[PDB]
RNA sequence: UGCCUCCUAAAAUGUAACGGAGGCGCCCAAAGGUUCCCUCAACCUGGACGGCAAUCAGGUGGCGAGUGUAAAUGCACAAG
RNA sequence: CUUCACACAUGCUACAAUGGCCGGUACAAAGGGCUGCGAUGCCGCGAGGUUAAGCGAAUCCUUAAAAGCCGGUCUCAGUUCGGAUCGGGGUCUGCAACUCGACCCCGUGAAGUCGGAGUCGCUAGUAAUCGCAGAUCAGCAACGCUGCGGUGAAUACGUUCC
């Protein structure tokens, strides 16, 4: 059964915002996924009253 | 697990086809036994379990042969076949040991069935 | 029949239509508006170019020349002169539903046996 | 577009399109649309690549918006009601909390009309 | 040749033997499948989880899903037995790796407001499971042709015996914890 | 009022009463024939919508599930 | 006296394209002002803050009238319609704005797609629409009331019927 009823799965090419890009196997046509957010250029991956009334005075 | 998963699914296998497939003196029982190295065969006769006849490929014989594991198997298949009209049988009945017929086995059985034995 | 969800303003609309198959067109230069809360008449004999007129408003078809235009309000349904969504080899109820017990007629869940025996087909 | 995980309507000017994020409003559009020098008439659907990263960072400095803003309102709210403040006591009941008149009228702190 | 796996067998095991003393190469613990599955419970009605369920975790994850059937009716659940309710993949071998790369480099910081993932989500054994919301975050499916928006949950499977060991496992590979 | 299962029925078979409980006057073109393959229910832990209970993942589980249809005798070697 | 499961009454703003928003540009009348009216100048995105010219006023301030006109954009959508509710930050008056003030800025963006039985006003500078001023007043819940002008209609066969 794997045979001709998958769909297409052929190497691609990731490019980012950031600069990095890497090559893995997507279901995209033409190999050029883009993203624009990736595990480096994102965050969380590179990181009261009292206060307030002083602030006024 | 995964070993242990084989061996009781195996042995599963191999006794639903056992419910049906006995083998007698006058016709005795191929019972083969496929590992991924090697295959070992013999006739049982269940009604007293004793063994007539067995070859394997774990033996000289069998070892010194080229090719891939399917011309082994017909390499040992070739020597149960013609130990077994030395004991004087000619007709018996074949023990897929829970394992799929085709592949080795299947040509063991189809290099048993040329030289001599009718099943 | 089911009522739907609102109607806006703009329910379907053609400026200047061309179709055709060949030499031979059939629709030219076709310039009309369908109106909210009525009932719309098409007249004509045989092979003028009356399924196509629907065929490229449901999206099957490709216009030559000019545009169609539907609006952001309307879910369209259409029933066919072929018949073409209901297959012999296939039960009566099996073919409305789809072995399923409920059915969605439009934002309402009524029962798939219920509802084909809302259509007659009652009983075995 | 995504700009900040709010995929903009395709065909609607800038000028009003970035309104539809939670936290953005037309004066702050306009604003958005002068730091970053993108012209107010423009489509969404000519948003270039390059332009787009100009002001998914303004944003990100000088603004607030979706989620770390929902969760402001939402916790101002909270601040006032196990303190036992008077708007506090006022939110829990569903009435309105800056002296609107309760008597035939706050049809929309409440429901429709009940009708004992 | 994937580059997650190749990345997990040049440091990611020799460092396991550190964190834990094991005794023997064969007892480093291994990701062995990835189970993804929609989950459909709005297909006892209206029939249309072919077009809409089937379609877009074939362009996710690689290969076409099972339909699974429902064991028992439920009359509260609308739902019979032997109906299509759940719609599964199970991702093995070198699709894995490019599934778990795919999924932790370019996939998971497009959901709306992330700010990571629990680590108190395991059952026990090693064995992590969470939950995505709709038919974003992958990009091999588009907002523009698809039908109503639905979600799923992927299982990640592992050979360790417990769970920080199955914690230590997925840190190194690249899930977001906290 | 004929047929089918149990108890009464006294450890073979059979056994009455206007004694005690229940089924039948069908259904299936696969729910038949054969060859191969699989193990259930319930409980517990983790999971978008999702709840006691839909689908997933992992532990535990030797028959408490299941048998087109009443009951008894069978069936996990499966007759599921 | 301002409460709130509800009910009636008088209004206001809307449900949009004879419209919304942005830029430019014309035309009033009648009033009010020393415990005041604040021109100009600077500061503030704005409410306003400060400096202070002139004036018991046909002199000075109030004073930018708004619809209108010209051009640009939006293209029939619960919207660039609608502006309720709520979150934050402010100005002002006043001993004092929590109960319970008005105004401003930012964010939020509810109902409503012209309204059932029934029912109301209006015959000409009228109705319909648009602003401005006054009285009470420290401020203001002013959309009310008393006034003022701008633009400016449609019909009246007739007394059968209420
Ligand atoms: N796929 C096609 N290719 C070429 N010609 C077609 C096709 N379909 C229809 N036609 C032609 O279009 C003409 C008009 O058909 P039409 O009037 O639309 O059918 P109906 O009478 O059902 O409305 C017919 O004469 C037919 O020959
Ligand atoms: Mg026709
Ligand atoms: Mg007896
Ligand atoms: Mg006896
Ligand atoms: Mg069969
Ligand atoms: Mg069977
Ligand atoms: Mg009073
Ligand atoms: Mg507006
Ligand atoms: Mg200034
Ligand atoms: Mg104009
Ligand atoms: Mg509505
Ligand atoms: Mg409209
Ligand atoms: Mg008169
Ligand atoms: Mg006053
Ligand atoms: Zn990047």
């Amino acid at each position: 059964m794997k045979s001709d009823i998958h769909p297409a799965y052929e190497e691609t090419t990731v490019v980012c915002g950031c600069g990095n890009t890497f090559q893995t196997r997507s279901t995209k046509p033409g190999g050029r996924i883009v993203v624009e957010v990736c595990s480096q250029c994102h965050p969380f991956y590179t990181g009261g009253r009292v206060a307030r009334f002083e602030k006024r005075y | 697990s995964v070993s242990a998963t084989r061996r009781i699914s195996r042995l599963r296998r191999h006794t639903r086809l056992r419910k049906k497939l006995s083998g007698t003196a006058e016709r005795p029982r191929l019972v083969v036994h496929r590992s991924a190295r090697h295959i070992h065969v013999q006739l049982v006769n269940d009604l007293n379990g004793t063994t007539v006849a067995a070859a394997s490929s774990i033996e000289a014989d069998v070892r010194g042969v080229p090719g891939d594991k399917k011309a082994r198997s017909v390499r040992v298949g070739q020597l149960i076949a013609e130990r077994a009209k030395a004991a004087g049988i000619d007709t018996v009945v074949f023990d897929r040991g829970g394992y799929t017929y085709g592949g080795r086995i299947a040509a063991l059985a189809d290099a048993a069935r040329e030289n001599g034995l009718s099943f | 029949i089911p009522v739907g969800p609102r109607l806006g303003n703009v329910v379907v609309e053609v400026d200047h239509l061309d179709k055709g198959y060949d030499g031979r067109a059939l629709i030219k230069d076709l310039s009309f508006s369908l109106p909210r809360n009525g009932i719309v008449g098409v007249i004509g004999p045989n092979g003028v170019g009356k399924t196509t007129l629907f065929k490229t408003i449901v999206g099957l078809e490709t216009p030559d020349s000019g545009s169609v235009k539907v609006g952001e309000t309307v879910k369209l349904s259409y029933v066919d002169q072929a018949r073409a969504g209901i297959d012999p080899r296939k039960t009566v109820w099996e073919v409305v539903s789809d072995g399923l017990d409920y059915i969605q007629v439009g934002q309402t869940e009524v029962p798939s046996r219920a509802y084909v025996s809302a259509f007659g087909f009652k009983g075995p | 577009a995504r700009l900040v995980g709010v995929d903009l309507p395709r065909d609607k000017r800038m000028e009003v399109a970035l309104t539809y994020i939670f936290g953005i409003g037309r004066t702050r559009s306009n604003e958005i649309l002068a730091a970053t020098g993108i012209d107010r008439d423009l489509r969404t659907r000519d948003l270039t690549e390059e332009q787009l990263i100009h002001l998914r960072d303004y944003i990100e400095a000088n603004l607030k918006v979706e989620g770390d803003l929902r969760r402001e309102v939402q916790a101002d709210i909270r601040r006032k009601i196990e303190i036992g403040c008077y708007q506090g006591l006022r939110h829990r009941r569903g009435m309105p909390v800056r002296g609107q008149r309760t008597k035939t009228n706050a049809r929309t702190r409440k429901g429709p009309k009940r009708t004992i | 040749q994937p580059r997650l796996k190749e990345r997990y067998r040049s440091e990611i095991r020799d460092a396991l033997r550190k964190q834990f003393g094991y005794g023997n190469v064969m007892q480093i613990p291994t990701v062995t499948k990835v189970v993804v599955n929609m989950g459909v419970g709005e297909a006892a009605r209206d029939a249309k989880l072919i077009n809409g369920a089937v379609n877009d975790l074939a362009l996710i994850t690689g290969q076409k899903p099972e339909v699974r059937r429902a064991r028992k009716s439920i009359a509260q659940f609308k739902l019979r037995e032997g109906m299509p309710v759940g719609v599964r993949v199970t991702l093995r071998g070198d699709r894995m790796w490019e599934f778990l790369d795919r999924l932790t480099s370019i996939a998971l910081p497009r959901i709306r407001d992330f700010r990571g993932l629990s680590p108190k989500q395991f059952d026990g054994v090693g064995n992590y499971t969470f939950g995505l919301a709709e038919q974003a975050v992958f990009h091999e499916v588009d907002v523009d042709k698809i039908d109503r928006v639905r979600g799923m949950d992927i299982n990640v499977v592992t050979s360790a015996a417990t769970d920080d060991e199955g914690r230590a496992l997925l840190r190194a590979l690249g899930f977001p914890f906290k």
